RNA sequence: CCCCGUGGAGCUUUACUGCAGCCUGGUGUUGGCUCUUGGUCGCGCCGGCGCGGCUGGGGGCCUAACCCUCGGAUGGGGGGACAGCGCUUGGCGGGCAGUUUGACUGGGGCGGUCGCCUCCUAAAAGGUAACGGAGGCGCCCAAAGGUCCCCUCAGGCGGGACGGAAAUCCGCCGGAGAGCGCAAGGGUAGAAGGGGGCCUGACUGCGAGGCCUGCAAGCCGAGCAGGGGCGAAAGCCGGGCCUAGUGAACCGGUGGU
RNA sequence: GUAAGAGGAGGUAUAGGGAGCGACGCUUGCCCGGUGCCGGAAGGUCAAGGGGAGGGGUGCAAGCCCCGAACCGAAGCCCCGG
RNA sequence: GGCGUGCCUAUUGAAGCAUGAGCCGGCGACUCACGGUCGUGGGCGAGCUUAAGCCGUUGAGGCGGAGGCGUAGGGAAACCGAG
RNA sequence: AGCCAUGGGGGAAUCUGGGCGGACCACCGCCUAAGGCUAAGUACUCCGGGUGACCGAUAGCGCACCAGUACCGUGAGGGAAA
RNA sequence: AACCUGGGGAACUGAAACAUCUCAGUACCCAGAGGAGAGGAAAGAGAAAUCGACUCCCUGAGUAGCGGCGAGCGAAAGGGGA
């Protein structure tokens, strides 16, 4: 009946805008952990098929977890993930154009 | 009339007694003037809190014309 | 059919990733004029709620 | 009156209380700002 | 009847907000000739004269739009680029429409009150009601702030040119009955009081841990890093002895990354 | 009545609408400060619109686009009087 | 002979001079849809699960992964990521 | 505050044309307004049929029965029992 | 009977008052179509040098966003189908 708890404050810039939302890059956190499971030449490809992408544009590994040795093809890598990588295996960067 | 008036209760005095553990920091004491003063291992702030600077036991200490003194004995 | 989060309430408040109800901090916008530092940096970050944190949940749901 | 301080060759504020006819026409007091440290900060 | 319900309806107006209606500028329907003032582009002539398109305005005449009318007239008469009508401007606007018109309250109304601080009521923790008793706040201050150093009252009695109940000065007694910007209270001279010297910590970035608390909010805060002030230094400074001096969110203003 | 139109009236200020008072007799005083209504080619304010000094966005550019001062702009309200 | 103030409602309080009920029979009031949250029975598990629909059947199922939830968070965001 | 539509005013060009990609400008790309027609998949159920962890005469349609009837109301309309 | 399309178009109610807003382009009045009706071969979508009429279902998604940023309201591209 009173002010209701709506006393606290809307900080969310970017809350909205006319024409709506901008169309960018969706990165999903991959963690190498999991990438480790299975082997062989890991790229989004694999991780869509089955696994922990579900269609998200874009792929980055990254994390915990130990790197098994393989190719690893991805949009992106965590300064740390690409250190468990290239102590045994490659970085495959993303594409480009 | 002209009456019903009053500010609602402030709700200070001692708040810590003698022979409890305390951590550091923790209001020993909120108070009007200087009912109680400082002393081993207390401060206190603009309204005359009386707080603990470090971690054990609190004490009070009557000295006649000097006053109340509330302090900590330290220990661990 | 199908709850509508309350809109008002997710344009401020962001919920933790384990339960817990987060929102900025009341009153630093208006009231200002002349404050102790400590007062508007107090005011600079965010909290958590108590039971009605319970009641903010069962909004932003599909959220 | 609300009184409102600027930094000498740069952009930045600070709360203040001012007098009006009160003997109290500038405000030439120090202060430090976020860039570097300790500069003196005019009315304005 | 009476009260209550964030019920209803009829009615009122200088309640709010529309609407009809009426007034009004621009423009469309909308045309011709002429006189007069301002402008405008080119030229003949030393800011002005002569010509044309375009004109803004003002006065006049016109006829063929448009309106009225006359023995059914492809016409005559009257009015006439006005009126009417379309879009658009602003205004008057209970004729009409939708609604608003607080709560507490020894029934309601009238009166009074509504948030914040101090004291009492309050029963020796805290808390605690009444249209119980009694007072304040909606500010003030660049010195009334910081720090260093220095000084200590009010009053009573005695004594002193103006003055003497009380100006100012010397003396003796004088633990606080003064002062602490302002209410009251707690506190305080072993200063928080009076006075100088240097200064602007009425700093930024934070915050261990607590008081209080239904929520939100309010309150205290050591210590850390930065850069700085006063002091030989240990050290104090993140505004005023402390408890009032205020306003969630929304919407919008100004300055920056 | 949205309109076409109709009533007014197939009437014409000795008429038609509105208002108050209320046969008839004798009478109907003072106050225009406020409100209303009436009058007032000046002046103050005032909308769209006309205007365009000056300013901004972008472009290699000619441009495109936007902002905007003075000044001209009714009724209304202010003002003046009944 | 002993004892003994109807039922319901509403109430601080009712046998109440408070409400409702002439009596009987029948009718009569917490449901469903979608979404949500906790619990619980069970299937599977870093996975779990299908929607329209198609094929079959005529009280038969199967197919269909599009999609959803989950495996990473933090920040307004750029971005970064076991931070 | 674009795109689509259009009541009022001004008012073009025909591919060096013209619209759009959320003000505006440049860049890149998209599409060709101001004429018309077009089956299927879709909606419904007066009508026929089939089926029901649907009702069984206070139920089920208002009507299992000569019911939109009797009766009621100026009328629109209301509306049983059996 | 209902379904459909166009022209016109409420209030209760919700917002725990109410005026924007909601109810809702719903109720209803009207004109028209037919076993359907509407729509329909890009002056489209919108970020992929991608898609390729229209309708209908699943999804996208209670997302994007709109909003006295209250109450509430709520798309599209794309993907799976007819
Ligand atoms: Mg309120
Ligand atoms: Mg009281
Ligand atoms: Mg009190
Ligand atoms: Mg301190
Ligand atoms: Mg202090
Ligand atoms: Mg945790
Ligand atoms: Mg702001
Ligand atoms: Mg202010
Ligand atoms: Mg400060
Ligand atoms: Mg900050
Ligand atoms: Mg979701
Ligand atoms: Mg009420
Ligand atoms: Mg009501
Ligand atoms: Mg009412
Ligand atoms: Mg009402
Ligand atoms: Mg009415
Ligand atoms: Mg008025
Ligand atoms: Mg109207
Ligand atoms: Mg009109
Ligand atoms: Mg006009
Ligand atoms: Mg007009
Ligand atoms: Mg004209
Ligand atoms: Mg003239
Ligand atoms: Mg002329
Ligand atoms: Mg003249
Ligand atoms: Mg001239
Ligand atoms: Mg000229
Ligand atoms: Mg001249
Ligand atoms: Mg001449
Ligand atoms: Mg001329
Ligand atoms: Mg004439
Ligand atoms: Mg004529
Ligand atoms: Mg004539
Ligand atoms: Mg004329
Ligand atoms: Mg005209
Ligand atoms: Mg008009
Ligand atoms: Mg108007
Ligand atoms: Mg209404
Ligand atoms: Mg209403
Ligand atoms: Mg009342
Ligand atoms: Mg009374
Ligand atoms: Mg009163
Ligand atoms: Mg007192
Ligand atoms: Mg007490
Ligand atoms: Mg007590
Ligand atoms: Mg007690
Ligand atoms: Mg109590
Ligand atoms: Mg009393
Ligand atoms: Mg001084
Ligand atoms: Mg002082
Ligand atoms: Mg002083
Ligand atoms: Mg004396
Ligand atoms: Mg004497
Ligand atoms: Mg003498
Ligand atoms: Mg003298
Ligand atoms: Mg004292
Ligand atoms: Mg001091
Ligand atoms: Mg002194
Ligand atoms: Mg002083
Ligand atoms: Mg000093
Ligand atoms: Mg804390
Ligand atoms: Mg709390
Ligand atoms: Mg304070
Ligand atoms: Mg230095
Ligand atoms: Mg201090
Ligand atoms: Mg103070
Ligand atoms: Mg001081
Ligand atoms: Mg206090
Ligand atoms: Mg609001
Ligand atoms: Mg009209
Ligand atoms: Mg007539
Ligand atoms: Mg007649
Ligand atoms: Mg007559
Ligand atoms: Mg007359
Ligand atoms: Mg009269
Ligand atoms: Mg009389
Ligand atoms: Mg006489
Ligand atoms: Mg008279
Ligand atoms: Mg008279
Ligand atoms: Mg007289
Ligand atoms: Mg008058
Ligand atoms: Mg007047
Ligand atoms: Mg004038
Ligand atoms: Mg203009
Ligand atoms: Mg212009
Ligand atoms: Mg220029
Ligand atoms: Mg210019
Ligand atoms: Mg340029
Ligand atoms: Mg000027
Ligand atoms: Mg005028
Ligand atoms: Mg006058
Ligand atoms: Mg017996
Ligand atoms: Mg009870
Ligand atoms: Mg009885
Ligand atoms: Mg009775
Ligand atoms: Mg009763
Ligand atoms: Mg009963
Ligand atoms: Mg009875
Ligand atoms: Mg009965
Ligand atoms: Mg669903
Ligand atoms: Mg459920
Ligand atoms: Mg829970
Ligand atoms: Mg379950
Ligand atoms: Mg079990
Ligand atoms: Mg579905
Ligand atoms: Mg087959
Ligand atoms: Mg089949
Ligand atoms: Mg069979
Ligand atoms: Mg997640
Ligand atoms: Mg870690
Ligand atoms: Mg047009
Ligand atoms: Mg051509
Ligand atoms: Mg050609
Ligand atoms: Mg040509
Ligand atoms: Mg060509
Ligand atoms: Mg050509
Ligand atoms: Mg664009
Ligand atoms: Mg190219
Ligand atoms: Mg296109
Ligand atoms: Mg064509
Ligand atoms: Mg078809
Ligand atoms: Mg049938
Ligand atoms: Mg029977
Ligand atoms: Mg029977
Ligand atoms: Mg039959
Ligand atoms: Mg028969
Ligand atoms: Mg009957
Ligand atoms: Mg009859
Ligand atoms: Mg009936
Ligand atoms: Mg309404
Ligand atoms: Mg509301
Ligand atoms: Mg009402
Ligand atoms: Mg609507
Ligand atoms: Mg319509
Ligand atoms: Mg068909
Ligand atoms: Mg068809
Ligand atoms: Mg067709
Ligand atoms: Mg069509
Ligand atoms: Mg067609
Ligand atoms: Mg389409
Ligand atoms: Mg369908
Ligand atoms: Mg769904
Ligand atoms: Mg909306
Ligand atoms: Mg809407
Ligand atoms: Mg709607
Ligand atoms: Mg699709
Ligand atoms: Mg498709």
């Amino acid at each position: 009946g009173r002010s209701t708890t709506l006393m606290r404050l809307p900080k969310r810039g970017m809350q909205g805008q006319v024409p709506g939302e901008i169309k960018r890059p969706r990165y999903q956190g991959v963690n190498l952990k999991d990438l480790a499971r299975f082997e062989g030449e890991v790229t989004p490809e694999l991780l869509v098929r089955a696994g922990l992408l579900k269609k998200g544009y874009r792929l980055k590994i990254l994390g915990e977890g130990e790197a098994k040795p393989l190719k690893v093809v991805a949009h992106a890598f965590s300064k740390s993930a690409l250190e468990k990588l290239k102590a045994a295996g490659g970085e495959p960067v993303l594409l480009e154009a | 009339t002209k009456n019903g008036r009053d500010s609602q209760a402030k709700r200070l005095g001692v708040k810590r007694y003698e022979g409890q553990v305390v951590r550091a920091g923790n209001i020993l004491v909120r108070q009007r003037g200087t009912r109680f003063k400082p002393g081993k291992n207390v401060g206190m702030g603009r309204d005359f809190t009386l707080f603990a600077l470090v971690d054990g036991v609190v004490e009070f200490q009557d000295r006649g014309r000097l006053g109340r003194y509330v302090h900590v004995r330290p220990l661990a | 059919p199908k709850m509508k989060t309350h809109k008002g309430a997710k344009k401020r408040v962001k919920i933790t990733a384990s339960g817990k109800v987060v929102a900025m901090k009341t009153g630093k916008r208006h009231l200002n004029w002349q404050k102790s530092g400590k007062e508007i940096r107090q005011k600079g970050r965010k909290f958590v709620l108590a039971k009605p944190e319970a009641e903010r949940i069962k909004l932003l749901l599909p959220y | 009156l609300l009184l409102e301080c600027t930094e000498c060759k740069r952009r930045n504020y600070a709360t203040e209380k001012n007098k009006r006819n009160t003997p109290n026409k500038l405000e030439l007091r120090k202060y430090c700002p976020w860039c570097r440290k300790h500069t003196v900060h005019r009315e304005v």
